[PDB]
């Protein structure tokens, strides 16, 4: 489902799409 | 070998899971 379009991303979408990606931090927080 | 501010640089252009690959923290 939809491959790296090098899409705009705006430190959000950056967000989703570095997590989507690879992940980050942890996400977790809440979980 | 970094870059610029990611989230500003792909806000602009955009990034593809090569660089957000590259851009998280493992």
């Amino acid at each position: 489902p939809t491959p790296e379009m090098r899409e705009k991303l705006c430190g959000h979408h950056f967000v989703r799409a570095l997590v989507r990606v690879c992940g980050g931090p942890r996400w977790s927080t809440e979980a | 070998a970094a870059a610029t501010n990611p989230a500003r640089y792909c806000c602009l252009s955009g990034c593809t899971q090569q660089d957000l690959l590259t851009l998280c923290p493992y």
